[PDB]
């Protein structure tokens, strides 16, 4: 419920940050996509225990789906974060949160 | 044991008293050095000559080969080489077995 | 006199007493006290021999001599005020503690009729650095360098505290289930395996032994010393992993219990962040300190001390050459012979008979033939007389006097004299059975004759020679530090190894020679922690006073490797800067002399050169390099290995298409593009080709013009170097030829150490398990031969190479000490004095000669940023302050309005809110350190009471920063983005911990990562972290080569070493194999560190057996492995160690401005605080501010940038109008140009009329202005 819900909340920060000239807002949108990434990875681990305690096991259609949506949301969130945090400053004069 | 303490005085004591010296560093070295002193104690028997060749009978004990209770009569064999002429005697003070 | 008081001179001629020798009889008394502490022999359980009894009768005599002088200085000086003054002096206090703390323990002892109060006596050798002032100044240059390093050592401490907490949370209580025999308490391990954890039904390693059951209650992995289940043991075992000594056994243990797939990350990341990054920072800061120090000397007067006396010596030898030919200058023929000798031909025929000798020396080996022995005796006696003739001819051909002068002609005298001295000694009947070895040792000098042939480091060796006054004094105070520690080791651990095991703990602390050796082994880092576990077990165990011995162990590693930076690196940053400057000075000497005697075809090309086209190919190299790494080594009949083979035939059609299209337009790097493509089509000896199929990735480098330019730089780094690489190779040959003459034939052993030779070592013998004489097993006995031995010269060299890497050097050293005779088995402590060879080699190679190799790459890269010569009107400090003044840009502050929000705004930005909330992170640390294993159930719930009570607090500092900063201004700071993430991450964990019990260890790390918030306040730590993180990110190409190298090696490694079996007891086991690409890379990483890298090399060399899931004809189970391992392993250790000194030096030299800044005068650290006061006058930037606030800006400034600790009425009123500024409207003077004349005043200060001349200079040497200087000109 948290992996779905967090993603929904994240969208509301991301859909509203493409309008009205605000880009600061996006910073939290990239937070909730890491969390929505990591709240499937608990889910993935939680589902593995059920099959381990219970005759064989094989996953075909929706573990490797969610293990491609974990790796998408977990790494499309951290990269969106670094593609929205300003830069490493690279010069002695420059500072983060530098004007404009 | 394996150690660095000086062994010269101990060797001297053994030499002075007509005993012997034995090192033991290891557990597998215990079994042949704590039986080996009977080579020294047998010496004045092998110098007694024929007088020392007396049969002795052992206490009853179980046989090595599972025979049952038994007693063994023993005799010692001496190493006599070149007796005719009394040529050596360097290792002629031990029993052959 | 200026006594300031006094009693009369009734006895106070004590100041007469103290003239010349009293300073040197009490320096001779103290050396006699250090030999009495050395010859003490510590015995277990209060047992003493008779020399220890006569040595405590000497202590009383040494206690009063030091005790009367401590009274004869409180009377030679004056009354008690004087005593306070003396207290100020450092030496008196040290000398008064030692001899007041000496009478304190002699009296509690003499009453008692204390064995930890005997320990303070070891402090005596420090009293000897008091009596030498030439050593008192060496200590201060140690301690002065310490302040710069403070920001680092505070960063290492906050990095051990994160991973001690994180590690604890992740692995607490896990490692308590080892394999056990059923119904018994005997731990069940294999023969060379140490006890490691198990797991019933998890991911761990289940028991796979015939009769063992996995049960709990096991104390833990090294006698319980290593694990993470409280805070002190978690942090002792994170500190050990940081020093890269034993960090894989912790990782392996962790996998075994917890599982294989995750814990690689905690360890790899720690090693990379913890050691390599920190090592780079520490190294860079120290180097900067040395440059600054060099600067204070060379600009003061120290350049002309070494230039004159090097010129006054070379003018002396020229003056004395004008004499020695004059007085010297009976037959003309002799003169002709001398002329011929000068002639070059003679210089290609000294290299002829010296090359005879090297071959002769190298041909000694063990159990050699009989013709080979006698040929060396023939060639010796020939080349002795050939060496006789040259010396006689030389000394008689050009003069007897000036033969004496040369630094090499003196040695040519020594060769033939001690060459004939051996040929006269044996051939008299006087071999003297050690001297027939001891006199053969000296014809190992004849291979030192090639030392004159260099003429290349002839400049640096000479510089080094001058400096043997300076070389020796720091080595003296490192040697006085290894003595004190050895003595201390003797006090704590002497006679305390009385363990009743039958195993050998040979690096102990029982003699003084042995203690010294043990101490040296802890400084080289080698196996230092297995020396510590014997010292925790010699006290109780992993208990409360038992483990406080570990602090002693920690000090010797840390504070003792601080000296080794100041010694070796100081040498390599000072004496390789004079020998370079002088090389430039002899270069300006050079060519100034030589100037004196002189005075359809178009479309395809477009598609190919298309940018879109390139990004279509460089993701076919990204797919074909994933297909090399996904291959399965053992099973060639897999469906995986088949279905990856169709991906082979897909891409190497496409690179063919790239090849033929390329020779439609055009007619060295493209002979590599031809080769790769042919190899696949051929591969679809096949085996050899396959390895040559992994070089596809390398071709990708041309693709990137960055990757083109960096392989060029790496190739350049091989140009200037290969005289150091040659000099070291010639010396590795001299120590390998001494080591052959010392240890040849002698590394044989029997299986049981009773049978002393090979004729005896046949049969079976009984081994005994855990030292229990009732439980034995038969094992056959064989005459084993050591894996690293000195048996021919090539063999000796390999051993030396392993020793330089410091891996296994302790084992070799012990093997050397026990060595008996030419072909016999070992004797315990037969020749302890063969530690000298190993130690000398280590000082010579691994300390001293590798450190003029790091100190060389630096100084030839300082000039890469100095051969570009900037002689304009503005110097270094101007470019880094004016260009900043051109390109500066204002901050933001967001002071809001609507004073309800201003009410919340000022409460949040206060100092007592930053003091409140950086004191609650300090309470959240302590609540997370309090966690332990088998804590109580009342401890169990208040940890969930507290962790929910911290999350409600930190959620409420986040609402107060949302409503005040008006959230647009909240996600503007990067530290509020990160703090938003740690808040939300720990609210979910509060939920997910509680929906657990209402009806994930990854979210419990959202509690501990809030401690990184403590970097937001420390300014000096964050400027240090930003500087290197900027540079690593700005130089990804440098690290890329390392990555490329790893990729190439891993691909090869799976292909050769892929089919060894994972049997446990060997070094290719289930943690350390070459079966998969991720595994191979991990194995390689272990090697960069040097963990048991030689061991791995031994493990995979032909004899090894293949796993059953591979295919092979039966009877051939023992045929995998390869001998290519020697080349491969040696190659990786050398290419990876050269790319790591290339990466470190490349990052030190992009931040050379931070590191040689000298924070006194100026930096941008003043230029930052200007804007942070300007931020109080600008909400957002707008350029300019009012002029009413300009005078209130200058009151806020530090006086090296603005105006003083005086009142601003005279200087600050008059200068602000008189010094220039642009005049726009009343309250409009800009940011961009007020900061100019404010820093143009502080330095680069000029007269009027030439206000255009500062603007004239700001266009030529400066980066383009961009048109912004049109208000900065005016
Ligand atoms: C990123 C992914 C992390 C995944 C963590 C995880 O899944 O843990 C479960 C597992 C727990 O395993 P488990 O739940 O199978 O426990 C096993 C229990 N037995 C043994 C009884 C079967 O955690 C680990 O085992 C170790 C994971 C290491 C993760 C390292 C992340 C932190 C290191 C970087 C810190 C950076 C600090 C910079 C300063
Ligand atoms: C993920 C979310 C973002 C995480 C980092 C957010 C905080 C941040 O990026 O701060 C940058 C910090 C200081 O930067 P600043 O104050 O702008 O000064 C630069 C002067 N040129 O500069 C630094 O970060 C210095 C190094 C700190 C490293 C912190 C690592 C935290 C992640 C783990
Ligand atoms: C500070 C200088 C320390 C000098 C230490 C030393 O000289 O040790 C002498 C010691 C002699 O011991 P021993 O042979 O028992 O003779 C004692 C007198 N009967 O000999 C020893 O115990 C070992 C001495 C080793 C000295 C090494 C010096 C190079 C480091
Ligand atoms: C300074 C040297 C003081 C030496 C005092 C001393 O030797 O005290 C013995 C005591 C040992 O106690 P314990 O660890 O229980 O082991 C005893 C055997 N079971 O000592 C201890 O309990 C441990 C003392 C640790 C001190 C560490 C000093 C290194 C710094
Ligand atoms: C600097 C190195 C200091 C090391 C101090 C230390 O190791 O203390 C150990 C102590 C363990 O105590 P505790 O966690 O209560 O466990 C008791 C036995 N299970 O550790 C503790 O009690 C908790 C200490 C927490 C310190 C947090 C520091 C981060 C700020
Ligand atoms: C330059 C050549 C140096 C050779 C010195 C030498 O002659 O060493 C011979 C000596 C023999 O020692 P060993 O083989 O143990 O025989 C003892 C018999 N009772 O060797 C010794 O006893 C120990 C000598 C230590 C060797 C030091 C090696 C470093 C040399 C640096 C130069
Ligand atoms: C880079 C390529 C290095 C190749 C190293 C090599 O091939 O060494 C093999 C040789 C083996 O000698 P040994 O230790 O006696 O083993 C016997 C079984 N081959 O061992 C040797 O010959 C060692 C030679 C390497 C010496 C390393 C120190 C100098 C490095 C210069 C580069
Ligand atoms: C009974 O005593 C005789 C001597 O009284 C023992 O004979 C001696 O045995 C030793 C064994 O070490 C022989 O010495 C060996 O000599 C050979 C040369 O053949 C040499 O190669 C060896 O290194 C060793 O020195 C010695 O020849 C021999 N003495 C005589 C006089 O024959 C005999 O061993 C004793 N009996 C038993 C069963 O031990
Ligand atoms: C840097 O390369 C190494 O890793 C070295 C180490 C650790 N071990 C040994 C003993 C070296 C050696 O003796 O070279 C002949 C080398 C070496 C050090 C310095 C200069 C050159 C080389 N080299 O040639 O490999
Ligand atoms: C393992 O132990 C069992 C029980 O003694 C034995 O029967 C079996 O032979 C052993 N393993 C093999 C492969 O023989
Ligand atoms: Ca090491
Ligand atoms: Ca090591």
């Amino acid at each position: 419920v948290f992996s779905l819900g967090f993603l929904i909340m994240g969208t509301i920060c991301a859909l509203m940050a493409f309008r009205k000239k605000r880009d600061y807002l996006l910073r939290p949108a990239s937070m909730f996509y890491v969390f929505a990434g990591l709240c499937l990875f608990v889910s993935l681990e939680v589902m593995r225990q059920s099959v381990k305690r219970m005759i064989e096991y094989y996953y075909s259609w929706s573990f490797a789906c969610a293990c491609a949506a974990f790796v998408l949301l977990f790494l499309g969130g951290i990269s969106l974060l670094l593609f929205s945090l300003p830069r490493m400053p690279q010069n002695p004069w420059e500072s983060c949160m530098d004007a404009e | 044991g394996q150690h660095n303490y000086d062994r010269g005085p101990i060797q001297w004591m053994a030499c002075e008293n007509k005993g012997y010296y034995y090192e033991i560093p290891s557990i597998g070295a215990i079994r042949i050095n704590t039986q080996e002193y009977l080579d020294v104690l047998g010496r004045p028997m092998v110098l007694a000559g024929d007088k020392a060749k007396q049969v002795q009978w052992t206490n009853v004990y179980l046989d090595a080969l599972e025979l049952g209770l038994v007693i063994t009569g023993t005799l010692p064999v001496f190493n006599i080489t070149g007796q005719f002429e009394n040529k050596t005697n360097l290792k002629n003070q031990l029993i052959l077995g | 006199f200026c006594l300031t008081l006094q009693n009369p001179l009734r006895k106070a001629c004590i100041s007469i007493v103290e003239w010349k020798p009293f300073e040197t009889i009490i320096l001779l008394t103290i050396f006699a006290n250090c030999v009495a502490l050395a010859v003490y022999l510590p015995m277990p359980e209060d047992d003493n021999n008779s020399l220890n009894l006569g040595l405590e009768k000497l202590e009383y005599f040494f206690l009063t001599v030091f005790s009367i002088e401590a009274a004869m200085k409180i009377i030679a000086y004056g009354f008690l005020f004087h005593q306070d003054a003396y207290l100020r002096s450092g030496w008196n206090v040290l000398d008064f503690i030692i001899v007041f703390l000496g009478v304190f323990t002699a009296i509690l002892e003499q009453v008692n009729v204390v064995k930890a109060l005997r320990a303070f006596r070891v402090l005596r050798p420090l009293r000897l650095v008091s009596g030498v002032p030439s050593l008192q100044v060496v200590l201060n240059s140690i301690f002065k360098a310490m302040l710069p390093l403070f920001h680092i050592a505070l960063l290492v401490l906050f990095m051990v505290i994160i991973y001690a907490i994180i590690g604890l949370e992740l692995f607490k209580g896990k490692m308590h289930k080892t394999c056990y025999y059923i119904g018994t308490d005997i731990v069940a391990t294999v023969e060379n395996e140490k006890p490691s954890p198990c797991a019933r039904t998890g991911s761990g390693r289940p028991c796979t032994i015939n009769g063992s059951e996995c049960r709990g209650g096991w104390p833990g992995p090294n006698h319980g010393i290593t694990h993470f289940d409280n805070f002190g043991f978690s942090m002792l075992t994170v500190y050990q992993c940081i020093t890269m000594e034993g960090w894989t056994d912790v990782l392996y243990w962790v996998n075994d219990a917890i599982g294989n797939e995750w814990p690689w990350i905690y360890f790899v990341t720690l090693i990379l962040l913890g050691s390599f990054f920190i090592l780079n920072l520490v190294l860079g800061v120290l180097s900067g300190e040395f440059t600054k120090e060099r600067e204070k000397a060379k600009s003061r007067g120290t350049f002309q001390k070494l230039r004159e006396k090097q010129q006054l010596e070379e003018d002396l030898r020229g003056y004395m050459s004008w004499i020695t030919q004059g007085e010297v200058m009976n037959r003309v023929f002799r003169w002709k012979c001398h002329d011929l000798v000068k002639s070059r031909v003679f210089y290609w025929l000294v290299i002829l008979i010296v090359a005879l000798n090297t071959l002769s020396i190298a041909s000694e080996h063990h159990n050699q033939p009989l013709w080979l022995t006698h040929l060396q005796d023939i060639a010796n006696r020939v080349l002795l007389s050939l060496f006789t003739i040259e010396m006689l001819l030389k000394m008689y051909g050009l003069g007897l006097r000036q033969y004496f002068m040369s630094i090499f002609n003196r040695f040519d005298c020594f060769v033939v004299c001690s060459g004939i001295l051996e040929l006269l000694l044996v051939e008299s009947g006087a071999m003297t059975p050690l001297g027939i070895s001891v006199l053969r040792c000296i014809r190992l000098l004849r291979l030192f004759k090639i030392t004159k042939y260099w003429t290349s480091l002839s400049n640096l060796v000479a510089s080094l020679l001058n400096s043997i006054r300076s070389i020796a004094s720091l080595l003296l105070l490192l040697f006085l530090f290894i003595i004190i520690f050895a003595l201390l080791g003797m006090q704590l651990f002497g006679g305390r190894y009385d363990f009743e095991d039958t195993e050998v703990r040979r690096s102990n602390f029982d003699n003084f020679p042995q203690a010294l050796i043990s101490v040296f082994q802890v400084l080289t880092g080698e196996d230092w922690n297995s020396v510590m576990y014997n010292g925790i077990m010699a006290y109780g165990g992993p208990s409360y006073p038992g483990v406080l011995v570990c602090i002693y162990f920690i000090i010797l590693f840390v504070c003792g490797n601080y000296i080794l930076l100041n010694v070796f690196l100081a040498i390599a940053v000072d004496n390789l800067a004079e020998a370079e400057s002088l090389t430039s000075a002899q270069k300006a000497k050079a060519e100034e002399r030589k100037r004196r005697k002189m005075s359809v075809r178009v479309l395809c090309h477009r598609i190919v050169n298309a940018t879109w086209f390139t990004n279509f190919i460089l993701l076919f190299i990204l797919l074909s390099s994933a297909a090399l790494a996904a291959e399965d080594p053992i099973r060639a009949e897999s469906v995986r290995n088949q279905i990856l083979g169709y991906f082979d035939i897909a891409f190497t059609s496409v690179f063919t298409v790239e090849i033929v299209l390329k020779m439609t337009t055009y007619g060295y790097f493209n002979i590599l593009d031809l080769l790769v493509v042919a190899v696949s089509l051929i591969s679809m000896v096949v085996k050899i080709l396959r390895v040559l199929r992994v070089l596809r990735p390398l071709r990708a480098i041309n693709r990137a013009k960055g990757l083109k330019h960096v392989v060029q730089c790496v190739f350049v780094a091989i140009r200037t170097i290969g005289n150091i690489v040659l000099v070291t190779t010639l010396l590795q040959f001299m120590f390998a030829c001494i080591g052959v003459q010392l240890f040849k034939g002698k590394f044989f052993s029997c299986n049981d150490l009773s049978k002393m030779t090979e004729e005896e070592c046949r049969g079976y013998y009984y081994v005994y398990k855990d030292g229990d004489p009732t439980q034995m097993e038969l094992r056959p006995r064989q005459w084993i031969h050591n894996d690293f031995h000195f048996d021919n010269v090539l063999s000796a060299m390999m051993s030396l190479f392993t020793v330089s890497t410091f891996e296994g050097w302790p084992q070799l050293l012990y093997r050397a000490i026990d060595s008996n005779e030419e072909d016999m088995g070992p004797v315990y402590n037969n020749r302890v004095e063969m530690a000298i060879f190993f130690i000398i080699y280590i000082i010579l190679i691994a300390f001293f000669m590798m450190n003029i190799f790091v100190g060389f790459v630096i100084v030839t890269f300082q000039e890469q940023g100095e051969t570009e010569y900037k002689n304009c009107e503005l110097d270094k400090n101007q470019r880094q302050c004016v260009q900043y003044a051109l390109k500066a840009r204002p901050l933001r502050c967001y002071i809001p309005k609507n004073p309800y929000q201003y009410q919340v705004w000022y409460v949040v930005t206060s100092s007592y809110f930053e003091y409140l909330m950086f004191a609650l992170i300090m309470l959240n640390t302590i609540c997370l350190g309090m966690q332990h294993y088998h804590q109580s159930e009342e401890m169990n719930h208040i940890s969930d009471i507290l962790n929910v009570a911290f999350t409600i607090i930190f959620t409420l500092e986040m609402i107060l920063k949302l409503l005040a900063f008006k959230a647009r201004g909240y996600f503007g700071d990067p530290w509020n983005v990160f703090d938003f993430l740690i808040v939300i991450g720990s609210i979910i964990d509060v939920i997910l911990s509680e929906i657990d019990t209402f009806l994930s260890a990854f979210f419990r790390l959202f509690r501990v990562m809030r401690l990184i918030k403590l970097l937001s306040r420390a300014e000096g730590v964050r400027t240090l972290l930003w500087t290197f993180i900027k540079s690593f990110q700005a130089l990804p190409y440098v690290a890329l080569l390392i990555v490329m190298l790893f990729f190439i090696y891993a691909v090869i490694g799976m292909q050769m070493f892929g089919k060894i079996a994972l049997v446990d007891g060997t070094q290719i086991n289930r943690n350390n194999n070459f079966q998969t690409f991720p595994q191979a890379v991990l194995l390689l990483f272990r090697c960069a560190t040097g963990e048991a890298w030689q061991e791995i090399l031994l493990a995979c060399s032909y004899g090894k057996l293949c796993d059953p899931e591979s295919d092979y004809a039966p009877g051939e189970e023992y045929t995998c492995g390869t001998n290519f391992a020697y080349y491969y392993f040696i190659s990786f250790y050398m290419l990876c160690a050269f790319l790591i000194i290339n990466l470190f030096v490349a990052v030190i030299m992009d931040n050379f401005d931070y590191l040689t800044r000298d924070w006194s005068i100026l930096g941008p650290h003043h230029l930052d605080e200007f804007k942070a006061i300007w931020a109080e006058y600008d909400p957002e930037a707008k350029g300019r501010i009012k002029h009413l606030d300009v005078v209130t800006l200058l009151r806020r400034i530090q006086p090296p940038l603005g105006f003083g600790k005086f009142c601003p009425h005279r200087v600050a009123c008059k200068r602000l109008v008189g010094m220039n500024m642009p005049l726009n409207s009343d309250g409009t003077v800009t940011f961009n140009a007020t900061l100019f004349a404010l820093v143009r005043t502080a330095l680069k200060i000029k007269t009027e009329g030439n206000f255009e001349q500062a603007n004239e200079e700001l266009r030529a040497i400066i980066k383009k202005i961009w048109k912004r200087t049109s208000m900065k000109l005016l």
